[PDB]
RNA sequence: UUAAUUGCGAUAACGAACGAGACCUUAACCUACUAAAUAGGGUUGCUGGCACUUGCCGGUUGACUCUUCUUAGAGGGACUAU
């Protein structure tokens, strides 16, 4: 009676990036199999989260320097649907690492 | 909550870091080793591996409990939102940081620091690791700081076959004369290895080819 | 065909645009012109005193020709460049931030320049116009 | 020995490496393609004209890995190009442009072949698997017979007027090489013969002696149709290629050492056609990868790994 | 001879000065041969440029070197000094009004006129310091082609940079008159007085 | 400076000897080969020990070789 | 519906779209022709892929070029590749390829880089260094 | 010989391990795949400026499709190949 197209974006960020694939691809399948318009597992520059330090404890040798460095992988899965469909998704389509965000509204 | 994605996965490692660090300091006679923390909506789920799993539990409901709300008092959230779950590891002898703290527990009760560390390494060997090291580092006897290495089997130090395949576990160990300090490498075996590869990124394994015998006369066989 | 306005080569149709304006003689002038270091990284005004003012003026007519919308902050970056500071190395500041509003003010005076949504300036119809012809006399010029 | 001998009337090169197999429609002898190790696909139309007999009328921007097996339709529209990179694409030959890419394999594409009637499209890969596709572009059968390496796939044509059975040969690394139909739907026998290491499998113009070609130094012929062995003709080194006649009944085959030249009735070995190189010791001599005939049954083309077709004009001595 | 025009408008002159001949900056790269015999290969020409620079690697392995344009080469040797670091452009520049500057005197092939400077400049037989125990005694040795064209290269560019202090006479009009003065070869310039005291040195020591 | 490892040497070694034939000379089928049959934890060294292998067959048709 | 490609540039950082359609005869870059670009040097270079093939090919094929990234050497280098790869492009398609064959033999002969894309991009400039290899200065004084 | 105890050979040594390598992240190639009103590009609405004829150049999130460039994902790719 409902079937009100609302327009829904899930955020998908992590750093073991072979999970969040594997939860994107669960996503997309779970999606197939509920048959929706969809936009696919758009993905954003995979932003590097860099800390560049002196490696010593207290600046007594030579100048070696660490960076280290944090991949995050953001992702965009873009539905056409309503929000009941979305939430009967969300029920479950959790892996553990991963997060899933559901932003809600066109 | 919310803040920039990024700043928010960063927020959370350090979380993860200063509850792990509390577990090391508060579980020590527990035998703890590591945390799994799983953050879904409401409920979030932390599980926790020791050797004496019991203690965790206490009488239940004991100091799990305690330790949960400890939590809440650090970040705010609710009861119900943080939920503490305490396991049996798989083989400890494999993890490293356990047996890091064995050590120092043998260290600190009054034992041979030698005979033990040739313990530990035989248990590990009998648990299926390739190898294992053992470094104490301070006074084991005389006010020049000595070193002492123990080891079995092969110890890869160079490569992302570290990342991937040695547990490492430093720790200090406070004693009434000065400080030790206990190093502890452990040479997980490849195959039981499961995440990442399953065997040693040089090596190349050939099997054994199957033979065949020729001629014997063309012919057809028909169905 | 086609009379073209992008395929003058820069500094021919700046030209054209202060002999226009000085045709004209309606801008309006700043007043604080010559009595100004034009960019913070100056240490000399315009050099020709008189004029150069105009050509800056045409510059950035034809700049926001090319672009979409386009602000007072983007121009005053456009115009900086390299200070002399000495001892130190140079930095980037940018114009003189009231000149270039002066300028702006002027040419929506005239009737070159139109205030456009989202925040920023576009062209006006009439300017345009002139733009083309100013283009068009600039093209007779080489032919 | 015959009076009409075998001499070279043009040397044709476009490709920059290894040709890894040619062909011609039973329609068109003008339109020979030619696929190459250079990821790429260049058709010839022949002119005859003194040295350059087929100049690039279509080359291809296709696959992005080999272009190792290459099969055109008989009429000669659809080209149909397999590779190391598990795909397959059918080519519009006049404009230029892919229309399908028949996307299923878990490994390198190592045989295309098309239907009589242009429709059933049968590749095979390293895997175990032999994959049926439609010229749309849907997996239709996955054939399941070799219990290692399959490396060729060839079709029959049929005329004794249609019995049913749509007549498939699939060369292996097992030691037996398999027939096929297509409707009793799958299996028709087993042709055990080679002692090495099977390479290619040419059938008759006819439709039903097919050569199986091997390492060993001996190409075994068989007669599909009554299901039966027919003969085992010399040829002393590794076998690359076999091309049979429209014109009589030869049998071309590129050979370890270069080409060598039979007949399918009368066991002969006529000619040796074995060119000239620039360089080279004695070992190094570049050995022809494919060689495939027209349908007039005048030329014949060999593409050789030092990038080289070269136009063989049978003609009479005298 | 016939100019095809397009949609988007050239001028005439380029026009004319396109297709029939392939040329250099605006005039002939054709005829300017090597008068000398060696050194032929190892200064340029042979392959058709149109500008006097390019990204072209050849700095790779050894030889490839001796297969880089002989403005080019000029060009870059002129970067020389902090305060020309970089700046290809201003090189190429400089470049082409030498070239104009010789075009301008007396006519004739300003290409030519530059092969035969390198040519002119390049020192024969040179001393190498030679140990033979503590003392600075020099053994003479010949030079090879490519370190000899190398030296010449420079030594101009070194010469007109002393004349460019304190002058009015741009880097380019002294580069040019370096140029004169090494393929008229009347010992006046910095390149040809340097060989010849290397000359002289190595003399009194053969 | 690219000279062979021990271990890639010994991997080529290792199979000529276990799989002489399906060796097909040329390098592309023949690092396909050593892909299937013997078990690489990578691909660069897997393409390593192919050549390696490609230029054992190369040698072993001009005369017999040590080991 | 006209017969067109979408050909990249590449250089250091510098990228540069050429569309290549069919028409009259029009070569622009960012709007303004093939004429200007403006490091005024430097224009030649981008003229030499047209006057390799001549002005012949070009009646026929329009080019229009987007270019971003680099500064304005290799911005114009980019340029270059792109108007070089375009043509090629637009005889594999459409036009007979023994032309595009001849296309490649003078670009190859001439070779400029152009069809075969630029090679080099910076190493990181690591610490201890000024520059990439170039430390500071060590003062046993 | 190698950047290398890197290897070939000679050889009371033979086969081994760590270290070097391999590995790992990144930087390079993919007009083949995976998709993108958060990256882009096209055709036509509305019109803005022209030459004044069809054609140019635009702007405008209008609609539509593509994915070359941008992005990553999956692979492949160089093995000193010929
Ligand atoms: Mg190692
Ligand atoms: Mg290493
Ligand atoms: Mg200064």
């Amino acid at each position: 009676q409902e079937v009100v197209i609302h327009k829904i974006r899930i955020n998908l960020t992590s750093t073991k990036v072979k999970q969040l694939e594997n939860v994107s691809a669960n996503i997309i399948k779970n999606a197939e199999t509920f048959k929706l318009v969809k936009k696919g597992p758009v993905r954003l520059p995979t932003k590097v989260l860099k800390i560049s330090t002196r490696k010593t404890p207290n600046g007594e040798g030579s100048k070696t320097w660490d960076t280290y460095e944090m991949r995050i992988h953001k992702r965009y899965i873009d539905l056409e649907a309503p929000a009941h469909i979305v939430k009967r998704i969300t029920q479950i389509t959790i892996e553990p690492g991963v997060d899933v965000e559901v932003i809600i509204a066109a | 909550a919310i803040i920039s994605k990024k700043r928010k996965l960063v927020a959370d490692g350090v979380f993860y870091a200063e509850l792990n660090e509390f577990f090391t300091r508060e579980l020590a006679e527990e035998g703890y080793s590591g945390v799994e923390v799983r953050v879904t909506p409401t409920k979030t789920e932390i599980i926790i591996r020791a050797t004496k799993v019991q203690d965790v539990v206490g009488e239940n409901g004991r100091r799990i409990n305690e330790l949960t709300l400890l939590i809440e008092k650090r970040f705010k959230y609710k009861r119900g939102t943080i939920a503490l779950y305490a396991e049996r590891v798989h083989d400890r002898g494999l993890s490293a940081v356990a047996q890091a703290e064995s050590m120092k527990f043998k260290l600190l009760n009054g034992l041979a620091i030698r005979r033990a560390a040739y313990g530990v390494v035989r248990y590990v060997m009998e648990s299926g690791a390739k190898g294992c090291e053992v470094v104490i580092s301070g006074k084991l006897r005389a006010a020049r700081a000595k070193s002492m290495k123990f080891a079995d089997g092969f110890l890869i130090h160079s490569g992302q076959p570290v990342n991937d395949f040695i547990e490492t576990a430093t720790r200090h160990v406070l004693l009434r004369q000065g400080v030790l300090g206990i190093k502890v490498k452990i040479m997980k075996d490849p195959s039981r290895n499961t995440s990442g590869p399953k065997a040693l990124p040089d090596a190349v394994t050939i099997i054994e080819p199957k033979e065949e015998e020729p001629v014997l006369e063309p012919s057809v066989k028909d169905y | 065909p086609g009379v073209s306005v992008r395929d003058v080569p820069a500094q021919d149709f700046i030209n054209n645009y202060a002999s226009f304006l000085q045709r004209q003689g309606k801008l309006e002038v700043p007043g604080y012109v010559d009595i100004v270091k034009t960019s913070a990284g100056n240490e000399l005004p315009p050099q020709d005193s008189e004029g150069w003012f105009y050509k800056r003026a045409a510059s950035v007519a034809r700049h926001i020709y090319l672009r979409k919308q386009v602000g007072v902050g983007k121009l005053n970056k456009l115009y900086g460049g390299a200070k002399n500071r000495g001892v130190r190395p140079h930095k980037h500041v940018d114009a003189s931030g009231s000149i270039n509003r002066k300028v702006l003010q002027s040419l929506e005076k005239l009737g070159v320049v139109e205030i456009s949504p989202k925040g920023g300036r576009r062209i006006s119809d009439n300017g345009l116009r002139d733009l083309d012809r100013i283009a068009a006399a600039t093209l007779e010029d080489e032919e | 020995s015959s009076n009409i001998m075998l001499v070279l009337r043009g040397t044709l090169e476009g490709h920059n490496g290894w040709v890894t197999s040619l062909s011609t429609s039973a329609a068109q002898p003008n339109l020979l393609v030619s696929g190459s190790r250079d990821k790429t696909l260049i058709s010839w139309r022949l002119t005859e004209n003194e040295q350059q007999f087929g100049v690039p009328v279509r080359s291809y921007k296709g696959h992005s890995h080999i272009v190792q097996d290459v099969v055109v339709s008989a009429d000669g529209n659809y080209a149909v190009s397999a590779s190391w990179d598990k795909t397959l694409r059918l080519w519009n030959l006049a404009t230029g442009n892919s229309e399908a890419r028949f996307v299923g394999h878990t490994g390198d594409v190592l045989s295309v072949a098309i239907d009589a009637n242009s429709s059933k499209i049968i590749s095979a890969s390293r895997d175990k698997t032999i994959r049926v596709w439609n010229t749309v572009g849907d997996c239709a059968y996955v054939l399941l017979g070799h219990t290692d390496w399959v490396t060729k796939v060839r079709v029959a044509p049929k005329n004794l007027v249609d019995d049913g059975r749509i007549t498939f040969v699939s060369a292996g690394m097992d030691k037996i090489v398999r027939s096929w139909s297509l409707n009793s739907y799958r299996i028709e026998a087993d042709f055990i013969g080679h002692n090495n290491y099977i390479n290619v499998v040419q059938p008759s113009p006819d439709g039903s002696l097919a050569a199986s070609a091997g390492k060993d130094g001996q190409i075994y012929v068989w007669n599909l149709k009554h299901k039966s062995a027919f003969m085992n003709f010399d040829a002393k080194d590794e076998v690359f290629a076999l091309a049979f006649s429209p014109s009589r009944f030869w049998l071309t085959a590129a050979t370890a050492s270069g080409i060598k030249i039979y007949d399918l009735e009368n066991e002969v070995l006529i000619d040796e056609l074995k060119p000239e190189f620039a360089g080279y010791t004695k070992a190094q001599d570049p050995h022809a990868v494919s060689l495939a005939w027209s349908a007039d049954g005048q030329t014949l083309f060999a593409g050789y790994t030092d990038n080289v077709i070269r136009v063989w004009q049978v003609m009479t001595a005298n | 001879f016939v100019p095809v025009e397009l949609a988007t408008t050239i001028p005439v002159e380029i026009q004319q000065a396109q297709q029939e001949i392939k040329l250099f900056n605006k005039w002939s790269f054709e005829d300017v041969e090597v008068k000398d015999a060696s050194l032929v290969d190892y200064i340029q020409i042979s392959k058709p440029i149109y500008v006097a620079h390019t990204a072209g690697r050849y700095a790779n392995k050894r030889f490839r070197k001796a297969q880089c344009p002989i403005v080019e080469r000029l060009t870059n040797s002129l970067m020389m000094n902090g305060r020309n670091n970089g700046k290809k452009l201003k090189a190429v520049r400089i470049v082409k009004h030498t070239l104009e500057i010789i075009n301008v005197l007396t006519d004739q092939n300003p290409l030519q006129v530059v092969v035969d400077a390198i040519i002119n400049s390049g020192p024969r037989e040179d001393t190498t310091r030679v140990g033979g125990g503590g003392a600075a005694r020099r053994q003479a040795v010949d030079v090879s082609p490519l370190r000899r064209v190398n030296q010449s290269i420079a030594l101009l560019t070194i010469g007109a940079r002393e004349a460019a202090f304190r002058n009015i006479k741009t880097i380019a009009e002294t580069l040019a008159e370096e140029l004169i003065n090494a393929a008229k070869g009347s010992s006046t310039s910095y390149a040809i007085k340097k060989k010849d005291e290397l000359e002289r040195v190595a003399k009194s020591n053969r | 400076g690219r000279v062979r490892t021990k271990t890639v040497k010994r991997a080529s070694k290792a199979l000529i000897e276990k799989y002489y034939p399906k060796l097909t000379m040329d390098f592309q089928t023949n690092k396909r080969l050593c892909d299937e049959i013997a078990t690489i934890q990578s691909k660069r060294l897997r393409n390593k020990i192919a050549g390696y292998t490609t230029h054992l067959m190369k040698r072993i048709q001009k005369g017999p070789v040590r080991g | 519906t006209v017969p067109s490609v979408q050909t990249f540039g590449k250089k250091k950082s510098a990228t540069a779209v050429a569309h290549v359609k069919a028409g009259k005869g029009l070569i622009k870059v960012n709007g303004s022709p093939i004429t200007l670009v403006q490091p005024e040097i430097l224009r030649f270079k981008v003229y030499e892929p047209l006057l390799l093939v001549g002005l012949d090919k070009f009646a026929n094929i329009d080019i229009r070029v987007k270019v971003t990234g680099g500064g304005h050497v290799s911005q114009v280098y980019a340029i270059r590749q792109a108007i070089a790869k375009g043509l090629v492009a637009y005889h594999q398609k459409f036009v007979d390829e023994q032309s595009k064959n001849e296309l490649k033999k003078a670009f190859t002969s001439y070779d400029r880089t152009l069809l075969i894309a630029d090679s080099r991009r910076p190493e990181p400039k690591k610490f201890g260094g000024r520059g990439a290899r170039s430390r500071f200065q060590k003062s046993y004084r």
